[PDB]
């Protein structure tokens, strides 16, 4: 029953700010025998890695950013200069059985505004040919990630029916892109004539339209 | 070179019992550390299961007690899991790891491997390509995809041209209606490129074997 309730929860910072967080138990941790702590890290898409232990003993990985601090019951972990690709989640578990973990915090980092770059799809002939259709829109490379979209089958607003998906921030160019995915019959699709996806985003009052009639049947 | 990396099934009728073995390389299993398992939810959650000493002396978690059990075969450097009474929240990803025995020091975590639990049959994927349609995009840079949609359950893995050039690839994060998963994947190629060099979608969902590729045209 043991807790470590950590947080914040999220984080938006840009590169290089003192990025400090804390774990705060439900009883002792660092001072008890053996029993300590640490701060594992993991990239979306792998396995967390160690960064701290004993409480305050960086690893061999890549310290002097990263710290541990803390003992007894609080502890806070502390990196400087919030290098770029340090964007990840961070949790914190300790060891006096069952060994429990803490929330984990979301680290993405900030930057330039940018215009999602919409492009439209049609549905795939054999698709169309299986009494489904389903048109798909892709919005690329925008920041941030608040964004409203909506398709206008014929004109008229469509809700449900659709999925929405978005992929998480990236090292390379810390940017949001988010896929769209109108879906409906053969039948109904044919039944209608043009399809527009409309976004807004803050980065054009504006809403940006992308759309196309059936003119090529 | 302490490797471990945990193997098991990835589907699985729930109120039944699931069991992964973990493997361990580089160092031996009777010679220190504790060896426990780990499970991890979507995000936000992380759950200590329990462990072996190298002493052979296991300590589980008390939420899983009476469902759980942890075994060894010193002969073959491997661990085992076994969790019996499976609902659905025992869906998550399954790691276990080398948490140094008596408290922690110097842990190493396996690769992961996923479980999800479920009635669902075992459907494979049929891809759609998504070609664009002569606009002004036809000079500047043009975007692809590639559009799976209905298997189960996951993972699914995406390449480009069987990887040969994925700079500039976004593979969006399945989602679902009913019981069948759904995922879209892009590719921005230079326009001055598209027709003349062909672009190649591929796609398998290891759960049924499954490997499919497709080329992408006007």
């Amino acid at each position: 029953d043991i807790v470590l309730t950590q947080s914040p929860a999220s984080l938006a910072v840009s590169l290089g700010q003192r990025a400090t967080i804390s774990c705060r138990a439900s009883k002792s941790v660092s001072t008890s025998g053996y029993g300590y702590m640490h701060w594992n890290q993991q990239k979306p898409g792998q396995p967390p890695r160690l960064l701290i232990y004993l409480v305050s003993n960086l690893e061999s990985g890549v310290p002097a950013r990263f710290s541990g601090s803390g003992s007894g019951t609080d502890f806070t972990l502390n990196i400087h200069p919030v290098e770029e690709e340090d964007a990840a989640t961070y949790y914190c578990q300790h060891i006096r059985e069952p060994l429990t973990f803490g929330g984990g915090t979301k680290l993405e980092i900030k930057r330039a505004d940018a215009a999602p770059t919409v492009s439209i799809f049609p549905p795939s002939s054999e698709q169309l040919t299986s009494g489904g259709a389903s048109v798909v829109c892709f919005l690329n490379n925008f920041y941030p990630k608040d964004i409203n979209v909506k398709w206008k089958i014929d004109g008229s607003e469509r809700q449900n029916g659709v999925l929405n998906s978005w992929t998480d921030q990236d090292s390379k160019d810390s940017t949001y892109s988010m896929s769209s995915t109108l879906t409906l019959t053969k039948d109904e699709y044919e039944r209608h004539n043009s399809y527009t996806c409309e976004a807004t985003h803050k980065t054009s009052t504006s809403p940006i339209v992308k759309s196309f009639n059936r003119n090529e049947c | 070179d302490v490797q471990l990396q945990e193997s098991g099934p990835g589907l699985v009728k729930p109120s039944q019992s699931l069991s992964l073995t973990c493997t361990v390389t580089g160092y031996s299993i009777s010679s220190d550390y504790a060896w426990n398992w780990i499970r991890q939810f979507p995000g936000n959650k992380l759950e200590w299961m329990g462990y072996i000493s190298y002493s052979g002396s296991t300590s589980y978690n008390p939420s899983l007690k009476s469902r759980i059990s942890i075994t060894r075969d010193t002969s073959k450097n491997q661990f085992f899991l076994q969790l019996s009474s499976v609902t659905t929240e025992d869906t998550a990803t399954y790691y276990c790891a080398r948490g140094y025995y008596g408290s922690s020091h110097s842990p190493v975590w396996g690769a992961g491997t996923t479980v999800t639990v479920s009635s669902a049959k075992t459907t494979p994927p049929p891809v759609y390509p998504l070609v664009p349609g002569s606009l002004a995009q036809t000079n500047s840079m043009v975007t692809l995809g590639c559009l799976v949609k209905g298997y189960f359950p996951e993972p699914v893995t995406v390449t480009w041209n069987s990887g040969s050039l994925s700079s500039g690839v976004h593979t969006f994060p399945a989602v679902l209606q009913s019981d069948l998963y759904t995922l879209s994947s892009s590719v921005t190629v230079p326009s001055s490129t598209w027709p003349s060099e062909t672009v190649t979608c591929n796609v398998a969902h290891p759960a049924s074997s499954t490997k499919v590729d497709k080329k992408i045209e006007p």
